[PDB]
Order: structure tokens, then C-alpha cells, then sequence
């Protein structure tokens, strides 16, 4: 690489969502989305393998099409009302096109097909940057239009994203695809609670981000790609196992881990708004999510898969783990349930 | 003006259908993307000229700048695809399914 | 009962249903032509749902 | 890790610290032909750093106390047992070969780290580019199997192209009867039980594959024994060598920086040697693996990180 | 001379239909050049000429680079124009017939008033300041230099970052 | 969970790189024939060109 | 030396040690002072 | 209307000239006459194969610089503004960052026709 | 001290006495492996010896 273009690209990656979430003009939100996409593409295609090229191409055409639909919605709103924000009396067709295009930006089902494809064939840190940072700007736009959303389309997208994410993560054995389907399921939960409480989708987004940051960090430590690769972790880094298991259980939503809190409070708000059918279906598919997490836990922690001869040399060498980032986020993402009234806002 | 705006919206719809329905050519997909861009530019310019929104007249120039940036990135990715395979075929780039 | 039919009824049948449905869900090829065709079908369904519910 | 992007920005440029003798010189030959002394003398009178041939105990000598560990901590190879009986019921030949490849990979990474960090050239004995000769000799003599060969080739494909080839490859051609006579005169009872077909297999692998495939990317200095057994003509050839081919010419400060990062992180070096391909000659199993790992952690100086071991020193334990 | 803008909009619809129907990218760039010229004429008819000339120049440069790339890599031995498959021509004329059918339906259904046959050409330009200086398009695009400096700086940073982005993508 | 519709798949490579060599660049063959002004009247300079 | 290669941390990084200890002491002092100011302000605003 | 009439008159003039060129002379068409030229030999390829241009990065940079041109072109109306200090600063910044991008590409050998 | 050789592709090649010395000694050492009656050995030894002497 080169430090100058590293600084330019990473600053533009930062600047995109910041402009989107701090700008009150829909045009400036759109140019923030464009900033994020165009800046993150060279970080995706960096290893210059065919898989990286394919992932960059798929991501580019998907996000470009979705952003074009977003800009269509903005221009139609400007035609209808003369302003640059959906105020209160816009067209429901415009709002539904906005929701559909932002769903394809976010990557929730049935627009979810590219997300495991792009997450596969991409290095783990770029998968982390995608699955955490790229989902804040479209969520910021969705939170900005908090009323005047179609709850029917919202709930349909939410339920199909949770269903398809649970099934996909159940099938997959590649770790990056597992993380992508986890992303799809949690985005389904956030979108489900979006029209009733912006605070709860913000809370679920924060819980998901602080939960899947150290999961990706622990994958990044040993460059573990598959279930077998994470299975020979007892020989590589045996101190990782308890935190890995606790974070996987917290992603599953088991009490008393703090990952139970977003699902619990979202179910509470949906009970307050009388959507028991959707809440029950979402909870059962979250149990399916917990099943594929628990199979991962069986592979990596509660059993000891066979190891090979060169792991002796791996034990001979020395390692390095980031301070202030892994352990802090792991503790805050596992043992922060009794601070639930402070976490909800 | 409403007839012309209906025609421009239908032109955007046609270019969106072209973007969604692939025919073996990433370059043709990028062409459909830029057709969508041109339709949006004409819609925004006609709206601003009709409403006399001279303060909002920089909006088409902004969307043109960002659209050319995304077209630039797409052409660079097409160059990388052609270097990888040599044919530039969207069905040929498919190996991330497993 | 306890070694065939309760086992066949609740847990094994639930596992069989969900593994069939996850095979059917994750039976995708990596063709973005097919992915975008599915996205078009999604857009058409959203348009029809809006035009029906209104 | 002291070196990083910040250190490179503040200025630690490899091309700034390069030199006319900042070369990687790899000495190769058959089982017993004068290559340990030749590399020593070449490093001695070129100012390089001599790296002897990476044996079983290379990681043991380069990490920790530096004393060789047990035969179960440092692989399970037993080259003497390989010479005594190949084609054993347990996979010892391929275990020895894969462990030697990983040891040579670690040695090549150490040599590259030394060269990119200090600018001093390095003279290696039989680097990773000349280990497939031993593997192919093992396979063609029937000592290992096609699954082992495929696993080795997969690990070689995963690890080898991420590094740089040697600047110079010196080869010592020597006939198989001469190698046999030198082996018998050495007197090692295990090494005396080597097949002349095996030695001819190593030589054939060398000539057929190693010399052209390295000649297309660096320069080759094939010598005889009489051209060798005189480590001054070789040094004069190295001095008046021309380095006008290979990937050492098309790279710059930032390529050197990323290579230096990848080569100073030793776990990233040895990451692909531990792929979970479950070859029964290589995989171990949970009970033996956990017993060996716990005993290795109970070794002195190995229970914690090397800065933190009160039984061997490390007085300022509570402030770091 | 009243339905001039409607004729232009119909031509733009036809050009976008051809671009959607996806010829060889040589003819795709041709169709986009024609559509860009037609959209320039539409903007010029509706008002200021600067925006139309700008989009014309920009798309001329863009389709030129596109032509170079589809000659370089996005080409084949028999580049289909439109008549390699009769389905493409039949679908083009089917879309034309559907366009005529829909505009006739919307003329017959004159309650909403989106398209009217008798009222076409009557509501093109709504209200204009008859006496007045400096009211044409391009003054606002100049006001991007003084009143929307945020728009100016995000466009400039987009182009700068885009230079860095394309160098790093095609670094190889 | 391999089925009849996905039994032909393979696991991804560990380093996300696989061999996909074609070597089918097909450099353009152009002849400076014996009519070119640059050719000296009588020359068939067959040129393998990369652009 | 027990080790063949010098460990990255054989001596404490005294800059980091002093910075961490000083940051802890400053944060505790600032926390106690702002708690005292908060209880004083609360009592002053609503009586005692 | 005037410019439209002149455009149509020029188009009709060019069409009339090429129609005269096609219907005036005598035609004698056969296969060896209408074969592609290729300097007096049969072409080896089909002249539709990939060409592999060598200035692709320069072409993409041309796209970006053309949009920087589109940004810079409203300057004759921009200099009529009432502020003129923010206008001057903004024009300086725009030209400076365009020049910085060109300088960075030149340093990184982007416009060097990599074969 | 010499700036250029005047022939294209011929490098300047500083300290030429040592290079000529090692080339001539290598030529003599490989001529020692020829038969004593080899006229090529005799004549090439004469040429190399007189050039090394000068
Ligand atoms: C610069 C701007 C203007 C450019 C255009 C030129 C304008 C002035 C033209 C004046 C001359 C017009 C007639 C030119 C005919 C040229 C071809 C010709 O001689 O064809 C012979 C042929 C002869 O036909 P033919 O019956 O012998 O059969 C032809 C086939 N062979 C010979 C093999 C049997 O055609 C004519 O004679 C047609 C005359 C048309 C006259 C129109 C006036
Ligand atoms: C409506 C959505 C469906 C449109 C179907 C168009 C025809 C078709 O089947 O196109 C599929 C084709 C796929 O690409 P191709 O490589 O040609 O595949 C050949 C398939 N064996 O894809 C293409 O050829 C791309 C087609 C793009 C068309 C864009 C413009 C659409 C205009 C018509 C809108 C719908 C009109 C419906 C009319 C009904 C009858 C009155
Ligand atoms: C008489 C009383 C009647 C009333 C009570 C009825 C309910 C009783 C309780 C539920 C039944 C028990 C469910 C849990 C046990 C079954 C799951 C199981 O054990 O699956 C194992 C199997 C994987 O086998 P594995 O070990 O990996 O393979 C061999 C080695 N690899 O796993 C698989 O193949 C996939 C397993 C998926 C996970 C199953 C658990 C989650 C179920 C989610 C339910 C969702 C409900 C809504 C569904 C959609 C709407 C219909
Ligand atoms: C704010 C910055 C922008 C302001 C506006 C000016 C825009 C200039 C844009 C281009 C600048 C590029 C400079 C760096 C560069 O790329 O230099 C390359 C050039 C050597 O490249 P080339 O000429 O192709 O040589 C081929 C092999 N010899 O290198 C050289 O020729 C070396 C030149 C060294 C001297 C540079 C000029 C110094 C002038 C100081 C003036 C003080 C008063
Ligand atoms: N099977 C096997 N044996 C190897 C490999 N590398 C080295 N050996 C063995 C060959 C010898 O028995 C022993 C010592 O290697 P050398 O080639 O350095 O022999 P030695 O030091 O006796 O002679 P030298 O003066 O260096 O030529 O190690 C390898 O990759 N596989
Ligand atoms: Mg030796």
C-alpha cells in the first residue's frame, strides 16, 4: 500500500457515514452513502485474488443500484413537495422505495443474497468494517424517518431476514458466511423494532457491534477461516475459549448475557404495540440462530478437535493481541446485563 | 411538464429494469446505471427550472460528480475482472457461492 | 414409543424440517444475474403490496 | 512488535538501508557435499550472516532458552529412525519432512527479517525452495504416499509465493558414488543406511526441477567439488555477479514494509503450515496433544510470555 | 410547436429502452449519447442552457472512455446490435406499443391529469419573471462557489478520493 | 448438509486464492503487408501486438 | 540472558507506566472533586 | 426555431451529398473487392478481438478531471458574487486539490502506459 | 576514473586489475584439468600467462 492513500481511503470511509448521520439534507445523506461505498471498495479489493475481485464487483453493482433507487426517491420527493426532506405528507410509494433501497443497502432478506458472498472472499478485518461500520448510515436514514414508515413492509422484511439468516447460518460452515447470516438476523431485529422505537434499534445496533467486533478480532488473531480452523484453537490460543464461548452465547441471546437484552426489550416493545405473532416467530428463529452458535461452541470450546504437528512450532512462537479493544468489548458484551436500565434509553 | 416528468420516470424505470436484468455484460450493466443517472439528472434539472429553485440548482452538478466517481470505480473493477478472466462475463464471475 | 415414535415425532422431525428448509434456502448459485432477478421480484412484490394495502 | 506503519512513516526504509552485499545466497547440494563449510566461508569473507541448515530443533534453538527441547516437543521426526526404517506403520518420514519444511520456513522468515531490518546479507543452507527435492525423493522411493505429497504441495502453495527468492543459488554437483563414499567415511551408523537410489533420486530432482525453476528467477552457480573445496573462486563469482532479474528489482519501500510486517509476525509465517487437513501422518489427537501442550507449558521459561517468567528472571513482573 | 418537449421525452424514453435492451456496448454508448443529447434539449427547452450543455459534455467524455473500454475488453467476435435475436426487436416494438397504450389510457382517464392530449403543451413553463436580469440557470451553479461551499467541497473531495481509489484499484 | 443440488461444491481455499490460469490473451496479429508505406514496398512484417 | 532473542518487554515501558498511573490518579481526583461539587450544587439548589 | 432550421438544413445537406455519392456512380460488387483490407493479405483475426489498451488509468483520470472541469466551469458567473473572498478561496482549493491529484498520479506512475 | 567505455552495453567496470587477475587464474586452474598433450591447453596457458604477467 501507501500511507497517503491509506489515510485518504480510511478518512473517506469515516467521512461517509458521518456526513450521512450529521446532514439534514437528503442529497447530502446520499453523497455520504456514495462516499462510504466508493471509499470501501478499494479496501475490499486489496489482495487482488479472483474472489476479492468478484466480491468487490458484486458489492459495487448492488450498492450502486440501491443508491440510484434512493436518489430516485429523493428526486420524486423534491418534485412533490419542493423540500429536501420527507417531512410528513410525502407519497407512500416514495417512502416504500426508500425503505426497499435502504434494505438492499443494509443487506437484509430478500435482498440478503450478496452479503455472505461479499463477506466470503474478503479478509476478516474488512468483513468486520463492512458488517459493523457500513450499516450505520442506512440505519441513520431509517431512524430519521422514524414515523411515516410502512409497518407492514417493515415487519415482512424483518421476519424474512430473521428466517433466512437463521437458515443460512444453520447451513454454513465458513466463518465469514456465519457472521454474515448473523448480521442478517440482527438487522432483521433492528428493522423490526425501527417504527416503534428508534432507541431500541440503536441499542440493538450497539449491542450487535460490540458483540461482533471481538468475534472478528478473535478470528483475526489466528486467521481462522473455517469451523475446523477455529476448532484447533485449544492448541493455538487456549485462553480465548471462555470469551469465545460467552460471546457466542451472548450472540445467541441466552440469559444472563447482555445479548439477551436487545431481544428482550424489542419483544417488550412489540408486546406494548400488540405484535405477538411477529414477536413469537422472531423469537423461535432466534433460537435457531442460537443452535448454529452452539454447534460452533461445541466445535471450538467444549470438545477438543485433533491437532497437527506444526502447532508445536506455533506454541513455540509468541503472539500479540490488541489491548483496550478485545477484552473491554468482550466483557461489555457479556457481563453487562444488570446495567440494563442504563443501557436502554 | 407532468407528461414529461412521467416519461422521465418511465425512462428511469426502464434503465432500472436494464440494471436488474443482466445480459452477460458488466459493461452493459454500467451503461444501464449511467442511464439511470442521466434520467435522474434530467428530472432534477427540470424540477428546479420549473420551480425556479436556483438555490437548489447545484444538486444536479453534485449528482453528476458523484455518478462519474461511481462510474470510474465501476470501470476500474471491470478492468480487474477482465484481467482476472479475459471475457468480462457476470456468469463467469461466480465462484463465491461456496 | 420412547425409542422410535416420540423421537420421530418431536425432535427428529423438527431437525429434519429445518435441515430441509436450510438446504432449500442455501441452494443458491453465485450468479448475480439470478440475485438481481430475485431483487426485481422483490421490488414488484413491494409495489403490488403498496398498491393493494394503500 | 516495535516495527510498524508508524516506524516506517518516521523512517525505517529498507531501500535506504540496502547495500551491495544485501543478498540472499542459498547453498545447495546432496547429502554430504561440502556445503556447511562453503556457506560458512562465503558468509565469513563477504560479511554476510551464516544460517546453518534448519534441523529438527531450529525453533527450540531460536526460541526460549535456546537449548533443544524434547523429541515430542520439537516435532516427532527422528531423522535417525527415518534412516533406520522408512515406510513405517506410523508416518514418520512425512512427519519429518513436513516439520523440516516448517522449520526451513521459519528460518527463511528469520533471514528475511534480519536482511530487511539491518541490511546485512544472509547465506542460508538449503532454503525452502530446495525441500521438495527431499519430498519427491521420498515419494519416488515409496517412503510416503500421494496424500502426503498433495498436502505438502498445498502447504508450499500457501506459504512459498508470499516471500522472495534468493538472490543467488549456489549448487554443488557431486556424483552419487562420491556422495556414498563421503557418507561412509563420515561414519554415522544411521546415515550409512541410505539408498544409492535415494541419493540418485535427490540429484535427479535437483537437476530436473530445482535448477531451471530457480534459474528463471535468479542466478545459479553450479560447481563441481574441485570448483568447490576452495571457497574463494565462489566468492569472486558472487562479487562479480549481476542481479538483473527476479522480483527483487520491481519492489519499493512499501512492498518491503508489508513483507517486513508479514515476516516479523512469526504466527503469520507458520499459519498455513497448520491447515486442518487431517492427514493421519500429521494429525495428532486431543489427548496426546493436550498432554504435550501442558508439559510444554510446564517447561521452564514457557509458562507465560517471554517477558514474564519469574522462575528464570524477569524481576519487574508487576509493572509490565 | 407545443408538443416539442413531449416528442423529446418520448425520444428519451426510446433511447433508455434501447439501453435497457442492452446491445453491444458500442451501441449502448450510442443510445446513451442520443439520450444525453435529447435530455440536453429537454433541459434547454425547459429553461437554462448550462445544465443541459454540462450533462451533454460530461456524457460525451464518459461514453468516449466507455467506447475505449468496450473495445479493449468488453467485446466479442460478433457484437450484437439489435437483430441477432428477433426477441429483442419484438420486445422493443412491444414496449413501444405498450407506451402508446399507456399514454392513450392516461389521456382517456383524464381525472388525475398526468397526461392530457388536449392539454399537452399548455403547462410547460409555469411562471417566469418577464422583466429581470440574472435569473437563468448557471447563476445557482455559480452560487455553489459562494452559498453552497459544502456542496463544492464534498464534490471536490469525491473527485480527489476517487483519484486515489482508482489508482489503488488498478494498482495490480 | 450436502444434497443432490449442492453435492458438487468445494470448500473455499484457506488464503482465498485459487489457480484460474487461461493464458488466452490472444495477441492481435497484424501484417505490415507489401502495400504499407512504412514497409519498403516488399515486406510482410507479421506483428504480434498487445495493443 | 535466559532468552536467545531479547523479549519485547524485559523492562517496564516507564512512559506508559507513569502515564497510566498519573491518568488513574487524575481521574480519581477529578471524580471526587466533581462528586463534591455535584452534592454541593444539589444541596444549594434545593435547600439542604 | 432558427437554430433548429440550420441544424436540419446541414443534416439534409450531408444526407443529400451521401445519397448522390451512393446513387450516382456505377456499382460492380464482388467478394474480393469488399473483403477487409489488411495490407493485401487475408486478416488472421476478425478485428473484433480484445484490443487491451494501455492508458486505461489515464482514461479513468480523464473522467474525474472532466467532472472537475464541470465544477470549474461556472466561474464566469461565480466571480460576479458579492463575497468574492470565499469564492476565491474555494476556487484556489479546487484547483489545488486537482493539481495535487495529478501530482500524486504522476509520482505513482499512473500516466505511464503500463504494458 | 574512466567515465564511459564508448561501446553500448559495456559497463565501466572499476578495479579491472582484480577482475582480470581472477579471470586469468580461473582460466589457468581449469586449464590444469586438460591433458598435457592438448595443444589448446599449451597455447591457452601461454596466452593467459603472458596476459597475467603484463
Ligand atoms: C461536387 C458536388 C457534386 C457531385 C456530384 C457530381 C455532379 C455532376 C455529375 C455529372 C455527370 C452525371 C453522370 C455521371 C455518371 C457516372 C457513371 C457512369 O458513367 O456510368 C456509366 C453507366 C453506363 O451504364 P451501361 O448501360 O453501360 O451499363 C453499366 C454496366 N456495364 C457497362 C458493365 C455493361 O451509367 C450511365 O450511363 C448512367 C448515366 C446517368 C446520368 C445521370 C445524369
Ligand atoms: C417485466 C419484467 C420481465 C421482462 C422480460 C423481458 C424478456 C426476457 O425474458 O428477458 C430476459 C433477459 C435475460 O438475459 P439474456 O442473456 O437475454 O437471457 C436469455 C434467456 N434465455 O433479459 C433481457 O433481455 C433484458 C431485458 C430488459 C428489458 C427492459 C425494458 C422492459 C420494457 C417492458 C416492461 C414490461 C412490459 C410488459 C408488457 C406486457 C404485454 C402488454
Ligand atoms: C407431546 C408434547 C408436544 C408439545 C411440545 C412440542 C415441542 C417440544 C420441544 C421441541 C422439540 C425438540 C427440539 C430440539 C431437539 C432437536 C434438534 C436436534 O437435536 O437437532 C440435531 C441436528 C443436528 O445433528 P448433528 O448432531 O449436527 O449431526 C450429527 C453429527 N454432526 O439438528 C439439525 O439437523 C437442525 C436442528 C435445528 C435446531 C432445532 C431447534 C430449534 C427449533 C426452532 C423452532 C422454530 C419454530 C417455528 C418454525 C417456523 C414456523 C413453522
Ligand atoms: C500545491 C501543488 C500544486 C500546485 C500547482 C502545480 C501543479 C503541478 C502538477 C504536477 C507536479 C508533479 C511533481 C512531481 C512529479 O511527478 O515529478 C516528476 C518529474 C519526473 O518525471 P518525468 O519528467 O516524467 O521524468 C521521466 C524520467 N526522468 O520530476 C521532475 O522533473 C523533478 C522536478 C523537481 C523540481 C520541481 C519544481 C520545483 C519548483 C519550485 C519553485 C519555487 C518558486
Ligand atoms: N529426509 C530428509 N533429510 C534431510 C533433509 N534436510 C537435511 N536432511 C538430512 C541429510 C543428512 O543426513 C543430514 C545433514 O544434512 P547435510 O546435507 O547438511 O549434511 P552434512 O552436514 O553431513 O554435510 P555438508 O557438509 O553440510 O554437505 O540431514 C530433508 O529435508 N529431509
Ligand atoms: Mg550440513
Amino acid at each position: 500500500m501507501n500511507p497517503i492513500t491509506l489515510a485518504i481511503i480510511y478518512f473517506t470511509i469515516f467521512l461517509g457515514p458521518v456526513i450521512t448521520m450529521s446532514s439534514t439534507n437528503l442529497m447530502l445523506m446520499w453523497v455520504g452513502l456514495e462516499f462510504s461505498l466508493l471509499a470501501i471498495i478499494p479496501m475490499l479489493i486489496n489482495k487482488k485474488n479472483p474472489r476479492s475481485t468478484e466480491a468487490a464487483t458484486k458489492y459495487f453493482v448492488t450498492q450502486a443500484t440501491a443508491s440510484m433507487i434512493i436518489l430516485l426517491a429523493i428526486v420524486l420527493n423534491y418534485k412533490q413537495l419542493g423540500t429536501w426532506m420527507f417531512q410528513q405528507q410525502t407519497n407512500g410509494l416514495i417512502l416504500n422505495m426508500t425503505l426497499m433501497a435502504l434494505s438492499m443497502k443494509l443487506g437484509l432478506a430478500p435482498f440478503h443474497f450478496w452479503l455472505p458472498e461479499v463477506t466470503q472472499g474478503i479478509p476478516l478485518h474488512m468483513g468486520l468494517i463492512l458488517l459493523t461500520w457500513q450499516k450505520i448510515a442506512p440505519l441513520s436514514i431509517l431512524i430519521q424517518i422514524y414515523p411515516l414508515l410502512n409497518s407492514t413492509i417493515i415487519l415482512m422484511l424483518a421476519i424474512t431476514s430473521i428466517f433466512m439468516g437463521a437458515w443460512g447460518g444453520l447451513n454454513q460452515t465458513q466463518m465469514r458466511k456465519i457472521m454474515a447470516y448473523s448480521s442478517i438476523a440482527h438487522m432483521g431485529w433492528m428493522l423490526a423494532i425501527l417504527p416503534y422505537n428508534p432507541s431500541l434499534t440503536l441499542l440493538n445496533l450497539m449491542i450487535y457491534i460490540i458483540l461482533t467486533a471481538p468475534m472478528f478480532m478473535a478470528l483475526m488473531l489466528n486467521n481462522s477461516m473455517t469451523i475446523n480452523s477455529i476448532s484447533l484453537l485449544w492448541n493455538k490460543t487456549p485462553a480465548m475459549l471462555t470469551m469465545i464461548s460467552l460471546m457466542l452465547l451472548s450472540l445467541g441471546g441466552l440469559p444472563p448475557l447482555t445479548g439477551f437484552l436487545p431481544k428482550w426489550i424489542i419483544i417488550t416493545e412489540l408486546m406494548k404495540n400488540n405484535c405477538l405473532i411477529m414477536a413469537t416467530l422472531m423469537a423461535m428463529m432466534a433460537l435457531l440462530n442460537l443452535f448454529f452458535y452452539t454447534r460452533l461452541i461445541y466445535s471450538t470450546s467444549l470438545t477438543m478437535f485433533p491437532t497437527n504437528n506444526n502447532s508445536k512450532m506455533m506454541t513455540h512462537q509468541t503472539k500479540t493481541k490488541p489491548n483496550l479493544m478485545f477484552s473491554t468489548l468482550a466483557i461489555m458484551s457479556t457481563m453487562t446485563l444488570p446495567l440494563a436500565p442504563q443501557l436502554i434509553t | 411538464m407532468p407528461s414529461t416528468f412521467f416519461n422521465l420516470t418511465m425512462a428511469f424505470s426502464l434503465s432500472l429494469l436494464g440494471t436488474l436484468m443482466f445480459r452477460s455484460h458488466l459493461m452493459s450493466t454500467l451503461l444501464c446505471l449511467e442511464g439511470m443517472v442521466l434520467s435522474l439528472f434530467i428530472m432534477t434539472s427540470v424540477t428546479s427550472l420549473n420551480s425556479n429553485s436556483m438555490s437548489s440548482m447545484p444538486i444536479p452538478i453534485t449528482i453528476l460528480v458523484f455518478a462519474a466517481c461511481e462510474a470510474a470505480v465501476g470501470l476500474a473493477l471491470l478492468v480487474k475482472v477482465s484481467n482476472t478472466y479475459g471475457t468480462d462475463y457476470v456468469q463467469n464471475l461466480n465462484l463465491l457461492q461456496c | 414409543l420412547d425409542l422410535i415414535w416420540l423421537e420421530k415425532t418431536i425432535p427428529k422431525s423438527t431437525s429434519t424440517l429445518h435441515t430441509n428448509m436450510t438446504t432449500l434456502t442455501t441452494n443458491q448459485k453465485g450468479l448475480i444475474k439470478l440475485y438481481f432477478m430475485s431483487f426485481l421480484i422483490n421490488i414488484i412484490l413491494i409495489i403490488i403490496l403498496y398498491s393493494i394495502n394503500l | 512488535l516495535r516495527y510498524g506503519l508508524l516506524a516506517a512513516i518516521l523512517g525505517d526504509k529498507t531501500t535506504k538501508k540496502l547495500h551491495e552485499y544485501s543478498r540472499v545466497i542459498t547453498v545447495d547440494g546432496n547429502i554430504c557435499s561440502g556445503k556447511n563449510k562453503l556457506a560458512k566461508e562465503i558468509a565469513q569473507q563477504l560479511g554476510m550472516k551464516h544460517y546453518p541448515e534448519a534441523g529438527i530443533q531450529y525453533s527450540s534453538t531460536t526460541t526460549g532458552d535456546g537449548r533443544p527441547l524434547d523429541i515430542e516437543f520439537s516435532g516427532s521426526c527422528s531423522l535417525e529412525k527415518f534412516y533406520d526404517d522408512p515406510k513405517s506403520n506410523d508416518g514418520n518420514s512425512y512427519r519429518l519432512q513436513s516439520w523440516l519444511y516448517a522449520s526451513r520456513l521459519l528460518q527463511y522468515a528469520d533471514a528475511l527479517e534480519h536482511l530487511l531490518s539491518t541490511g546485512q546479507g544472509v547465506v542460508l543452507e538449503r532454503s525452502i525452495y530446495s525441500d521438495f527435492v527431499f519430498l519427491e525423493a521420498m515419494y519416488n522411493q515409496g517412503y510416503i504416499r500421494k496424500q502426503c505429497v498433495d498436502h505438502y504441495n498445498e502447504i508450499k502453495r500457501l506459504t512459498l509465493p508470499e516471500y522472495l527468492p534468493p538472490h543467488a543459488v549456489i549448487y554443488i554437483d557431486v556424483p552419487v558414488p562420491e556422495v556414498q563414499s563421503r557418507i561412509q567415511k563420515k561414519g554415522d551408523p544411521h546415515e550409512m543406511k541410505v539408498t544409492s537410489a535415494y541419493l540418485q533420486d535427490i540429484e535427479n530432482a535437483y537437476k530436473k526441477t530445482f535448477l531451471p525453476k530457480m534459474s528463471e528467477m535468479c542466478e545459479v552457480l553450479v560447481y563441481d567439488s574441485w570448483e568447490a573445496e576452495d571457497p574463494t573462486k565462489v566468492v569472486e563469482d558472487i562479487e562479480y555477479l549481476k542481479y538483473n532479474k527476479g522480483p527483487w528489482l520491481k519492489q519499493d519501500d512499501w512492498t518491503f514494509h508489508y513483507l517486513r510486517m508479514l515476516v516479523q509476525d512469526k504466527t503469520e509465517v507458520l499459519n498455513y503450515t497448520t491447515i486442518p487437513v487431517y492427514l493421519p501422518e500429521i494429525t495428532i489427537g486431543a489427548h496426546q496433544g493436550s498432554r504435550i501442550y501442558n508439559s510444554f507449558r510446564e517447561l521452564p521459561g514457557r509458562k507465560y510470555a517471554p517477558g514474564y517468567n519469574a522462575e528464570v528472571g524477569d524481576k519487574w513482573i508487576w509493572l509490565k | 410547436m407545443n408538443n416539442y418537449i413531449f416528442v423529446l421525452s418520448s425520444l428519451f424514453l426510446v433511447g433508455c429502452l434501447g439501453l435497457a435492451l442492452k446491445p453491444s456496448p458500442i451501441y449502448g454508448g450510442l443510445g446513451l449519447i442520443v439520450s444525453g443529447f435529447v435530455g440536453c434539449l429537454m433541459v434547454l427547452g425547459f429553461g437554462g442552457s448550462f445544465l443541459g450543455l454540462m450533462v451533454f459534455l460530461i456524457y460525451l467524455g464518459g461514453m468516449l472512455v466507455v467506447f475505449g473500454y468496450t473495445t479493449a475488453m468488453a467485446t466479442e467476435e460478433y457484437p450484437e446490435t439489435w437483430g441477432s435475436n428477433w426477441l429483442i426487436l419484438g420486445f422493443l416494438v412491444l414496449g413501444v406499443i405498450m407506451e402508446v397504450f399507456l399514454i392513450c389510457v392516461l389521456n382517456y382517464y383524464d381525472e388525475v391529469g398526468v397526461i392530457n392530449l388536449d392539454g399537452l403543451g399548455d403547462w410547460l413553463m409555469y411562471e417566469v419573471d418577464d422583466v429581470g436580469v440574472m435569473l437563468e440557470g448557471g447563476i445557482g451553479v455559480a452560487a455553489m462557489y459562494s452559498c453552497a461551499t459544502w456542496m463544492m467541497v464534498v464534490a471536490g473531495w469525491s473527485l480527489f478520493a476517487g483519484i486515489f481509489i482508482i489508482i489503488e484499484i488498478t494498482r495490480d | 448438509y450436502p444434497s443432490k443440488e449442492t453435492a458438487h461444491w468445494k470448500p473455499p481455499p484457506w488464503n482465498d486464492v485459487d489457480i484460474l490460469k487461461e493464458k488466452a490473451v490472444t495477441n492481435m496479429t497484424l501484417n505490415f503487408g507489401p502495400q504499407h508505406p512504412a514497409a519498403h514496398g516488399v515486406l510482410r512484417l507479421v506483428l504480434e501486438l498487445s495493443g | 540472558k535466559f532468552y536467545v532473542r531479547e523479549p519485547v518487554n524485559a523492562k517496564p515501558n516507564w512512559l506508559a507506566v507513569g502515564l497510566s498511573v498519573g491518568a488513574s490518579v487524575f481521574m480519581w481526583i477529578y471524580l471526587i472533586q466533581t462528586h463534591n461539587e455535584d452534592v454541593l450544587e444539589y444541596k444549594r439548589r434545593n435547600g439542604l | 426555431m432558427n437554430l433548429y432550421t440550420v441544424i436540419f438544413i446541414n443534416i439534409l445537406l450531408s444526407l443529400t451529398l451521401i445519397l448522390v455519392a451512393f446513387w450516382l456512380p456505377q456499382m460492380n460488387l464482388y467478394s474480393e473487392k469488399a473483403n477487409p483490407y489488411e495490407c493485401g493479405f487475408d486478416p488472421t483475426s476478425s478485428a473484433r478481438l480484445p484490443f487491451s489498451m494501455k492508458f486505461f488509468l489515464v482514461a479513468i483520470t480523464f473522467l474525474l478531471f472532466d467532472l472537475e472541469i464541470a465544477l470549474l466551469l461556472p466561474l464566469p458567473w461565480a466571480i460576479q458574487t458579492i463575497k468574492t473572498s470565499t469564492m476565491m478561496i474555494m476556487a484556489f482549493i479546487l484547483v489545488t486539490i486537482l493539481s495535487l491529484g495529478l501530482a500524486y498520479e504522476w509520482t505513482q506512475k499512473g500516466l505511464e502506459w503500463t504494458e | 576514473l574512466k567515465k564511459t567505455t564508448g561501446l553500448v552495453g559495456l559497463a565501466v567496470c572499476d578495479t579491472p586489475h582484480e577482475r582480470l587477475t581472477i579471470l586469468y587464474t580461473k582460466t589457468l586452474d581449469i586449464l590444469k584439468h586438460f591433458p598435457k598433450h592438448a595443444a589448446y591447453r599449451k597455447y591457452t596457458e601461454q596466452i593467459t600467462n603472458e596476459k597475467l604477467d603484463m
